[PDB]
């Protein structure tokens, strides 16, 4: 009458070099736009 | 800082130039040292580097691989982690290992400016094979964290698969436009491609592996019956699986017992052949890295019937060792002990020093040990040396610490028991193999034990059918099996040991010897020495056996004896290089003392006459007279001892020739 | 192991070699053979009836003078001997090579006679070892004392020939 | 003592496979140090284990420095590293 097996992971190695066509590197890309980028002075994004 | 393997505390950098240091600065003295062992260091041994003559030898004659003992990596300082590393971490240690060696060949001849050229020793692939990485611990004993570390372990070879190709590149071929790839195995997976790599052809699911145009490589599994040194409460015997590759397939025969070292390696097991579900109990088993063969306690294979066996191994370059090395010092001293005058007394002497007396036992039995000549015929006879020896006897005579004792002393025979064989169990089989579930053909004890001596205790309690097996392995060395599976001609060349005692348990002097023995005469006639062991009581005589066996219990370890790596390599070596030949001289003793004992045995069953089978018993036991003292010609006086100990040994001046009795009192000297 | 004569009643008409049919070499392995007469008597079958009768009563044993010891107590004294390595001096072996002499030469004589309980072996020499080696480690002595060897003798000589005689 | 306890024993008894993974939830919860460091003669599942340990460590501080490297609000410095180790944990 056991429970599930469970399945999980954790980071070890560096892996493959990354690709910029890559789904993770776009979403890092853009979670760096939404980050960084400045109107003028002001992260305008990150307040809004 | 410093860069280590995940999952280890391996660094390849430290690694390698701890072991390069180990290779340019080992000496043999700081492994004396280590064994506590300094009156014995010599100079001219010792201060000699020793990995570095190796390796100037192995490019000399070369090989590719270099032995490596562990217990010198931990006799050197700077490498005392590098061993726990190698046990532990063997995979990447040996990689590591492989890389220096191959450095350390580059860098002699460069530093040197050797006329060797570079480009043929860096096509060459260097792989060290490290043994004696620890004591032999019980197989069963190991634990799942002990897996993927280095073991040892002593067993005995039941049997081995035939060689299984085992992939290692994948061959594909389009159908269409019949464009070859060639794809290197990772991790046991091949990545079948699923187009056609051509940037003109795009086919999908177009490519087809070729299996015969693919590389293979050699793989195979050996069944092996640990012998551990410690056997817990009651533990019966095991067979593991052990798997070898490339060069060490079929170096290892049935019946041969061997050191391996190797990784301990576990898998999951396919519950279905159509499924792909895994069992979740693993499967454990040893990939082998190294084969020791070779034991200074005992003696080596006897190479007449390894001949060819020795030229596969040439051919295959496994450079794996079925023979002792004998060095120039040792052979002097072996040339120097065969010219002592009581040479005889002091091999025979030498045999069992726990054993008292007994002296022409112990000669029957050194001459068992060395054996007589054999003669392959160019037509295609064959005639072999073997002497089969029976020991009839009172209880308590030390007669099965004889069989024990040459039991341990022999390369590869098989001790068995009387009652607890069959004539089956003696010769082969089939069993259905655990792995395959297929019927396999497997050899019996007198085939494991060819090329050796097979012991037979309790020889009078067998059963009659269970006898009459060995009369073709007494008479032609060998088993003419025609069974439903097996019809074939094995051979056999083992000389037998059996015990025996009287049907009374006790010899009886009323009854004759022939009746005492109950032996079938021609059983009874293929043995070549028939041993009388009688027990006379003696004042002197019992004084002194007392004596010496409550010598044994003063201490709780216990005239001058040589020691058993001496007496073993001296037995080699005149096994190997001596091949004695009958003269003129010996012939006509020969025929004399056989003329002369069958006109003994005109004389009126009661008495074992004399019969063709003891003139052939003559000239193998004076062959072996002969070879013993490393004498390459049979003379007059080797006969003449053959014929004294084969008098001797069935008590024949005790014995009355009309009777057949044996007195006790009036003769016989204890 | 236990065992019965080959009539099953052991009488004294024949040989003790003759009624116990056990083969000289298997006979020889055993250290210690006890003879088990069942002789009956007036006196020493009434001291085993009573003993007998007060089992079955009190369910428990009669002589209230000593306090038997426990299984487990037993045991881990027995370990505790089982730990211990006598070895033998050089007095204690001449006594013992003096008297396997003479269990020799007293066993020649016997041969002939119906007295015989076969003949002595050097496997009679290592069981009287044996046992002095045991009856040290019960005293969890590093040596083997003439005592020791003594009461081995004896131990010897009334497992057969004692009980026999009488 | 007069204080108020659990049947402990008795629930014990009665379901041990949950209080397995209990116990050892409370012994992973308070675990000493190690007073000796390794070295090379220690078993391979205690280096594996030693390894596991400091990368949980080093993805843990990579985690908070960077998110601490992004600033998202520029603002309770204590609530903060609540937060902080809150997050840094979850992700
Ligand atoms: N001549 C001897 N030299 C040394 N030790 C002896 C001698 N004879 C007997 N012994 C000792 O006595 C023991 C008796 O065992 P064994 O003599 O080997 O038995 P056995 O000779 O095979 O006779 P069996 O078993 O009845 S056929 C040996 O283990 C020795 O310790
Ligand atoms: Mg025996
Ligand atoms: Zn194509």
């Amino acid at each position: 009458s056991f429970d599930r097996p469970e399945i999980y992971s954790a980071p070890v190695l560096q892996g493959e070099s990354p690709n910029d066509d890559d789904n993770t590197e776009i979403i890092k890309s853009f979670k760096n736009f939404i980050l960084e980028f400045r109107l003028d002075s002001q992260f305008i994004y990150r307040d809004q | 800082p410093l860069r280590i393997i995940w999952g280890t505390n391996v660094s390849i950098q430290e690694c390698t130039t701890n072991f390069r240091n180990f290779l340019m600065s080992f000496k043999y003295k700081f492994r004396k040292i280590l064994d506590e062992r300094e009156e014995f260091i010599n100079n001219t041994t010792d201060e000699e580097l020793y990995y570095i003559k190796q390796l100037n030898e192995m490019r000399e004659l070369g090989t590719s691989n270099l032995n490596l003992d562990a217990r010198n990596l931990l006799a050197y300082k700077q490498t005392e982690d590098l061993y726990h590393q190698l046990l532990n971490y063997p995979q990447e240690v040996i990689s590591i290992m492989d890389q220096t060696i191959k450095d350390c060949m580059v860098s002699l001849i460069v530093d040197n400016n050797l006329d060797y050229d570079l480009d043929e020793i860096e096509t060459k692939f260097y792989k060290v094979r490290p043994y004696n990485v620890g004591s032999c611990k019980g197989m069963r004993e190991l634990n799942p964290n002990d897996i993927d570390k280095l073991i040892n372990l002593k067993g005995l070879v039941l049997r081995s698969t035939p060689v299984i190709p085992d992939m290692k590149v994948a061959f594909f071929k389009c159908n269409v436009c019949d464009h070859t790839m060639a794809v290197e195995i990772d991790r046991g997976v091949i990545q079948e491609p699923a187009r056609c790599e051509r940037i003109d052809c795009n086919e999908p699911n177009s490519m087809s592996l070729i299996h015969n145009r693919c590389s293979f490589a050699d793989k195979q599994v050996i069944k092996l019956q640990e012998t551990p040194d410690f056997v817990p409460d009651g533990q019966t015997p095991h067979s593991i699986s052990l798997c070898v590759y490339d060069e060490l397939v079929d170096s290892c025969r049935a019946g041969d017992r061997i050191e391996v070292t190797g990784t301990f390696r576990s898998i999951p097991i396919r519950a279905n052949s159509r499924q792909r579900v895994l069992k979740s109990l693993y499967k454990t088993y040893v990939d082998v890295v190294h084969v020791k063969k070779v034991s200074d306690k005992r003696l080596d294979v006897d190479t007449s019937t390894i001949e060819q066996e020795l030229m596969q191994n040439k051919v295959d370059h496994n450079e794996v060792e079925e023979v002792r090395q004998i060095t120039d010092q040792d052979l002097a001293k072996i040339r120097e002990v065969a010219a002592r005058e009581d040479l005889y007394s002091l091999l025979a002497r030498s045999i069992a020093p726990s054993i008292y007396e007994l002296e022409d036992v112990k000669k029957g039995i050194l001459l068992q040990l060395f054996g007589g000549t054999n003669k392959t015929f160019t037509k295609g006879g064959r005639y072999r040396g073997d002497i089969n020896i029976l020991l009839c006897g009172d209880p308590s005579t030390s007669k099965s610490q004889i069989l024990q004792y040459v039991h341990k002393i022999t390369p590869r025979g098989v001790y068995t028991s009387g009652k607890g064989s069959s004539a089956v169990g003696l010769t082969a089989y089939i069993t259905r193999d655990v792995d395959t579930k297929q019927l396999v053909l497997e050899s019996g004890a007198l085939v494991l034990s060819d090329g050796g001596v097979c012991c037979i205790d309790e020889f009078d309690k067998m059963s009659d059918s269970t006898r009459s097996v060995l009369h073709e392995v007494m008479e032609q060395q060998t088993i003419s099996i025609a069974k439903a599976g097996i019809i074939t001609t094995l051979n056999a060349r083992s000389s037998i040991l059996a015990s025996a005692n009287p049907i009374g348990s006790r010899y009886n002097p009323n009854l004759p010897v022939t009746e005492n023995i109950d032996l079938p005469p021609p059983l009874l006639s293929r043995f070549d020495l028939v041993y009388l062991v009688l027990d006379k009581v003696d004042e002197k005589n019992d004084r002194e056996l007392a004596k010496h066996l409550t010598n044994l219990y003063l201490e709780d370890k216990p005239d001058d004896v040589l020691p058993v790596e001496f007496l073993t390599m001296y037995i080699s070596y005149a096994k190997e290089h001596i091949h004695p030949i009958i003269t003129e001289a010996a012939k006509t003793e020969l025929v004399r003392a056989y003329v002369g004992m069958r006109k003994m045995g005109d004389d009126s069953e009661k008495r074992i006459t004399a019969t063709t089978r003891q003139l052939e018993s003559m000239i193998r036991l004076a062959e072996a007279h002969a070879k013993m003292k490393l004498k390459n010609v049979v003379e007059l006086e080797d006969v003449q001892e053959a014929v004294r100990l084969i008098r001797s040994a069935i008590k024949d001046y005790a014995t009355d020739p009309k009777t057949g009795k044996i007195d006790m009192n009036l003769v016989q000297t204890g | 192991a236990a065992a019965n004569p080959l009539y099953g009643r052991y009488n004294p008409r024949l040989s003790p070699l003759d009624n116990i049919n056990l083969p000289a070499a298997l006979l020889s392995r055993f250290d210690i053979l006890f003879l088990m007469l069942d002789i009956p008597s007036r006196d020493d079958d009434e001291k085993l009836a009573e003993h007998v009768t007060y089992v079955h009563m009190h369910n428990k044993q009669p002589d209230l003078d000593f306090t038997p010891v426990e299984p487990s107590k037993m045991r881990e004294y027995i370990a505790y001997a089982k730990t211990k390595r006598p070895v033998m001096s050089e007095a204690v072996n001449d006594y013992v090579v003096q008297a396997y002499i003479r269990l020799r030469q007293d066993s020649k004589r016997e041969m002939d006679s119906k007295f015989s309980f076969g003949q002595a072996t050097p496997r009679t020499l290592l069981g009287i070892i044996r046992l002095s080696q045991a009856l040290a480690k019960l005293r969890l002595a590093d040596m083997v004392d003439i005592d020791d060897v003594e009461e081995a003798l004896r131990l010897v000589r009334v497992s057969k020939e004692s009980l026999y005689q009488e | 003592q007069g204080t108020q306890a659990d049947d402990l024993v008795s629930a014990i008894q009665q379901n041990a496979n949950h209080f397995t993974e209990l116990f050892c939830r409370a012994i992973d919860n308070n675990m000493p140090l190690p007073t000796k460091e390794i070295d090379y003669k220690d078993d391979v599942l205690d280096v594996i284990l030693n390894q596991r340990r400091l990368r949980n460590e080093r993805m843990l501080s990579d985690r908070t420095n960077e998110i601490r490297s992004e600033n998202l609000m520029d603002t309770p410095p204590s609530s903060m590293n609540d937060a902080l180790r809150e997050v840094v944990e979850d992700e």
